[PDB]
């Protein structure tokens, strides 16, 4: 199956130096396939960053030969990418991801991807208000219900309705910055006769301040 | 900055040292011979851009040539110090002029990290080849080069960590970065050369030796990585074991906790109500607890005279000086408020 | 360092329509290889060695090209292939990609399914009032929301998000919310939330506070 | 004081090698700078092709690597250019030239030039035919005379007037190529006083075909 | 392989005009190196190390730029400048060059002093008669031959070139010569040489056969 | 070109002759003449032997293929068209085998006139193990050497050589480059060699060797020199004998032709008819030796009296050489005005 994990802090203060690992499975990353990682800037632009061979033996980007610095850790299966000196230039999903070492060969495996941002910051855990129409709104046999998630910083979340349960009619509108606070909405619809009788709740997890909180859609009398 | 830099040369098979002037029709002043009076020529230009950026009206910074021998024409070494900046560089003859072949530079040769911290050595260098060198190349480049990273150990030196085809050393989970400027197939090159420490403890201060390894040449510079750390200061009062109040005299413990320099640590007693006053009766401090992380703690007992009742509302407080602190320095306060009668 | 330039940037298509984007590189290259990504995941691979097409990608793609100039044709477009596209190259030291072409799906026009929410409890009780307002399911992404107090259409506190495209619905979706201060919350009565779309004229919804 | 001369045959057939030689006088090819071949395409198109350093090292446009061999010969202080089975899209003005091994330095020397063609060829000598104003001519303040240069092979053939005794009020217009023939004309002006004294005479060169003839420009009939 | 570009094909301007030309690369070079080629010449080294004027260079002209954006700037266009400029650099393996800017140099309209010339008889006793003609020192180049033998107008067998300029003049000249075959041409007598410019309408010459 | 190809696994060792069983090569077919050790499914990713097959002329008979061991195996294919070797290593039942090195001439028998020059090509393809990339800080093709043998039996004579030119002999130069430097993938070559004004003397066979960290590719050229004879034709006589003694004795001069062997001259008379072959005694002089290697030779005809009969007429010596066309070149000489009184 041989997938990737990205795993990351997801905020980093200026001047310091950030630490990312890739965890891989289902394969050996001693055998065969450098080992890269890549970085998608805000405004969908990739760049290619470097890669430990396999048997060592990193190659770089000459842009960021002078601050880049790719370890592996063969006993875990893991590799690791260091980057030193961050800047507001730096903040971007970072990916790991497989190559063969042909030229017919394409990056065949990709992570999921951390997202990475570079602030002051001071990381706050979100809020998470429940959202129900009014008392007195016109009925239609398919209602609407969301959840409001506001307060938090570092970078992403997500929001899950009925632990995955709810998956059609489900629409997560992305964030927006106020201050220093990210705040996104997200919307659930779902037929008139399955609510009020039988749950709909709001599951929103956040990492980095390590939060993980559930939210019961019912009244507004 | 300053277009003369005044010198000296010595002699290192000894067993002397003469003047010398360096220009970075000139200014004569005869007071040298056409030996040690050099006139520098730098087309890498990391020379000239060191003493540009100098501070205006700074002090004149220390300095000293020697005879250097390419080992596996004459050769100059020019070793510049200064609390602004630490310089390596090589000249080569033809007042007598010279031309710079190697120069290994530092802006920041005093770094001040707080304990628990990453430390950042930072340093760069330029290099201006012969025409030997590129004549002979094929497909002609920027030449490999080493970075070696050593701290002196106040009578031996422990390799850090050194950019390499695989032979390093990488002790202290500290890691080496190094890269030319640019790939260009012709002039001089200019490079950058970085040091991260993690978690820096103060078993790691002292002398960086950094070392970058041309081909046949050698550059040395030196840092001093100090690390610094504040206390954590509380007032807390009562005394012994298993003691009757008023048995010992009232006393006044403030406790620094998790400090490294362990010098110059002022402990100071005053009572703040009516005004300030510097506190009355019996002080003293304690004796040094030596931790595992590198850091100490201290205790300042003070015994104080009986509780008066004008002195109620009236707080006790310890102030401290530090070189991890600020000119205000750090303070910690115990109010009398419903602990006056032990101290009365 | 090649660069890769890719032509259509953005280009819309009717599901059903023979659709071709260009990759052209600086130099000579081998092989070109190329990339499906959507929004919020990770580029999937699409095709490799110019035009060989990896494992689940459907038969209606295809690449092909050479040396300095190369191409994607999807033969008849599809819903759920709304996404951005990126060749890359690894024939130089730095392997570099192109910047991208978004396929955009082209739609009958749909109006806006609207509702308005009043705040949370949870939200008073900290001290502050945010009323949303979600507008999903229409087409023309063009679409203005006034949120009209009695009249004036009250600005300096409010902030809407959009949604990239759905992949089956070939839609996009809205949600404007307006955070207010408790003072100014419950000093009011009216909160409407107007529309603006190329299918009708007017549209509102509204709440009342008592 | 320093200069370069190239040499070689204008004309190659396809599929053969060419072999062009540069000759430097006031400076020595042993001493410093590198010594480079740069070819002009029709179109002015310059393209670097190599080469010889002053320690006889050399180095290659990537794309003639294969088919490109820059000699020298120090006892002569010549360089040579050898480009092995040459085609049709070789035909080019060679250019010799000097350049330093610092990035600051430029091509500070170049050649005259050497023009090349490629063909199946079947060199012509030309045929220079007198141009003289017609027997009704309004013969104002101004004598205007001539020569056409008209079927010869290899590109080249100057053409000058007096041997340069005559070099103002010259128009030396291009040659045409029609069919595998070219064709080219001159001309001189000169005060209608001093046509009838002294002489007129058009001399023509062809190096490829090793001919210099001189064409007096007499009054017609 | 950097590859450089130069903004304008041709740049044209008038004697005493203050004009720029650019030069683009596609990667980060140190310095770029300008050339003059003169046609028929050989290029010469201009400006060096980007803002540096080669010994004999005239002080009007000036360098500058930095990373991928370079420029060339003549403080004051004369006549003895009309060529074309090219830029270098040699920042990768194989050092290119820009594309050249031809700078044309706008002038007052002239009129050219038209001359025709007779068959030679060296050329009769081969089997060919050609009928040569010039137009000499005119500016506004664009100019038209219409060739005229007794009557009619010959369209075939008309060839004819340009000068690229001058460095005195700034002006053009072009030689048109209708070529024929001795059996087809004494079967004519009269052979009219026209032209027609910018400056006045139809300068005729034209010779009778003997 | 063809599809499959029909080999030979030879061995050697025993010494007691080369033993040699079937084998084919597939570019699958059940193969029971075959032991599936032989019947190799061969993978090129350079796509060198490959490619030499689908240029291959249409209508072509099958090339000479036998595999060799180097359980490498080595592929040797000879052809008037090409020379071509290969490696493969492994990994009804097929072995399974993959292309690493192949080098490959397409002028194994290069024919060069005297005084030209002669320009050997060949072309290289190289599949590297993934253990070479895994290893390479800024990766790609890696530097190869390549050098020219002229074999001889006496000593191994090297004449020229990619640069690690530290050979350069009888002025001759070395061309090779890979196509490109691209990081990854296998890479391929070419290798051109030049001799400039071939003599007799560098007749022989020419080895072409690409130096490859630890591999070796290796093919043979045969280059031939050739020169066509000028033919003339002229009355003559002998010098040291008696005045007016020596019959009348025609003289047919072939003049500066290499390939001394293969040349015969022969006589006609032509004018019953045309065809008659001359009649009388006939002898061959010997070889005149030239600088450049090529040589001269005169023939000799003592024909009978001319009758008035044979006037008109002409004799003829007709030349015939492998450098020469099938009908050979001819001279004569008329017999009419003074050479019938000659003859
Ligand atoms: C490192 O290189 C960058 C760009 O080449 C430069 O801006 C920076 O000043 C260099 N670092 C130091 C310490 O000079
Ligand atoms: C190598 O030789 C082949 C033979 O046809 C040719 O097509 C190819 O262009 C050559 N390679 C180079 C780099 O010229």
């Amino acid at each position: 199956d041989v997938q990737l994990q990205e795993s990351g802090p997801g905020l980093v203060i200026p001047s310091q130096s950030l630490s990312l690992t890739c965890t891989v499975t289902g394969y050996s990353i001693t055998t065969d396939y450098a080992w890269n990682w890549i970085r998608q800037f805000p405004g969908n632009r990739l760049e290619w960053m470097g890669y430990i061979s396999s048997s060592g033996v990193t190659v770089y980007n000459p842009s960021l030969k002078s601050r880049i610095s790719i370890t592996r850790d063969t006993s875990k299966n893991q590799f690791f990418l260091q980057l030193i000196s961050v800047t507001t230039e730096d903040t971007a999903t970072y990916y790991c991801a497989r190559r063969g070492y042909y030229r017919y060969d394409s990056i065949d495996y990709w992570g999921q991807g951390t997202t990475l941002t570079v602030s002051s910051a001071k990381t706050t855990p979100p809020s998470v208000y429940p959202l129900a129409p009014g008392s007195a709104a016109q009925t239609n046999s398919m209602v609407t219900l969301g959840c409001l998630v506001k307060g938090y910083f570092p970078e992403p979340v997500t929001v899950t309705w009925n632990s995955g349960s709810l998956s059609s009619g489900v629409h997560t509108f992305p964030a927006v910055l106020q201050s220093d606070l990210y705040t996104l909405s997200s919307s659930v619809t779902v037929p008139s006769s399955t609510w009020p009788s039988e749950t709909v709740t709001c599951n929103v997890a956040h990492p980095a301040s390590s939060t993980k909180v559930d939210k019961k859609i019912v009244p507004r009398d | 900055g300053p277009a003369v830099i005044e010198c000296w040369f010595v002699e290192d098979a000894s067993g002397a040292k003469r003047p010398g002037a360096l220009l970075l029709e000139p200014p004569p002043r005869p007071d040298l011979d056409p030996e040690l009076y050099l006139s520098v020529h730098d087309p890498a230009g990391a020379l000239q851009a060191a003493f540009r950026r100098y501070p205006r009206g700074a002090p004149a910074p220390h300095c000293e040539m020697s005879r250097f021998v390419p080992l596996p024409g004459a050769w100059l070494m020019v070793s510049i110090s200064s609390p602004v900046l630490s310089l390596s560089s090589l000249l080569r003859p033809q007042i007598t002029m010279a031309t710079v072949v190697l120069t290994v530079l530092t802006h920041t040769p005093a770094p001040r990290v707080r304990l628990g911290q990453d430390a950042l050595l930072d340093l760069s260098f330029a290099y201006m080849p012969p025409t030997s060198e590129a004549a002979s190349s094929l497909a002609p480049g920027p030449p490999p080069f080493g970075l070696e990273w050593r701290r002196q150990h106040l009578g031996k030196g422990h390799l850090l960590l050194a950019a390499t085809g695989q032979m390093p050393a990488a002790q202290e989970g500290a890691v080496a970065f190094a890269a030319w400027d640019d790939d260009e197939p012709w002039g001089p090159w200019t490079g950058n050369g970085t040091f991260w420490l993690p978690r820096v403890q103060p078993f790691q201060e002292g002398t960086y030796l950094a070392t970058i390894h041309l081909p046949y040449l050698q550059g040395q510079v030196t840092l001093e990585l100090a690390v610094y750390k504040p206390p954590k200061v509380s007032l807390m009062p009562a005394t012994l074991a298993r003691a009757a109040p008023g048995e010992a005299p009232p006393e006044l413990l403030c406790l620094v906790s998790h400090f490294y320099p362990s010098g110059g640590l002022e402990v100071e007693w005053e009572l703040r109500g009516g005004r300030s006053q510097k506190a009355e009766g019996q002080r003293w401090l304690s004796a040094l607890r030596h931790h595992s992380d590198g850091s100490v703690s201290l205790s300042g007992h003070l015994q104080p005279p009986p509780v008066t009742t004008e002195q109620h509302g009236a707080r006790y407080a310890c102030r401290i000086h530090h070189p991890s602190l600020p000119a205000s320095g750090r303070s910690a306060e115990v109010t009398l408020e419903g602990g006056l009668e032990v101290l009365f | 360092q090649i660069v890769l330039s890719q032509s259509p940037a953005i280009l819309s298509a009717s599901p059903g329509e023979k659709v071709t984007m260009t990759c052209r590189a600086t130099s000579s290259v081998s092989y070109i290889h190329w990339y499906q990504q959507k929004p919020g995941s990770s580029p999937k691979p699409w095709i490799y060695a110019t035009s060989s097409l990896t494992s689940g990608v459907p038969v209606r793609f295809s690449g092909s090209g050479s040396g300095t100039s190369y191409s994607l044709t999807i033969s008849r477009v599809e819903a759920e292939d709304a996404a951005t596209y990126y060749c890359q190259q690894w024939s130089s030291n730095p392997p570099t990609f192109g910047g991208g072409t978004k396929l955009e799906i082209k739609r009958a026009d749909a109006a806006p399914t609207v509702s308005i929410f009043p705040p949370s409890s949870e939200q008073l009780t900290s001290g502050g009032a945010s009323v949303v307002c979600f507008l999903n399911n229409f087409y023309p992404k063009d679409i203005n929301v006034k949120w009209k107090i009695d009249g004036s259409e009250r600005q300096n506190g409010v902030l809407n998000s959009w949604t990239d495209q759905d992949s089956k619905d070939s839609t996009y979706s809205m949600s404007s919310t307006l955070t207010l201060t408790k003072d100014e919350y419950e000093r009011h009565n009216s909160y409407t939330c107007e529309a603006t779309h190329k299918t009708s004229t007017s549209p509102i919804v509204k709440s009342f506070n008592r």
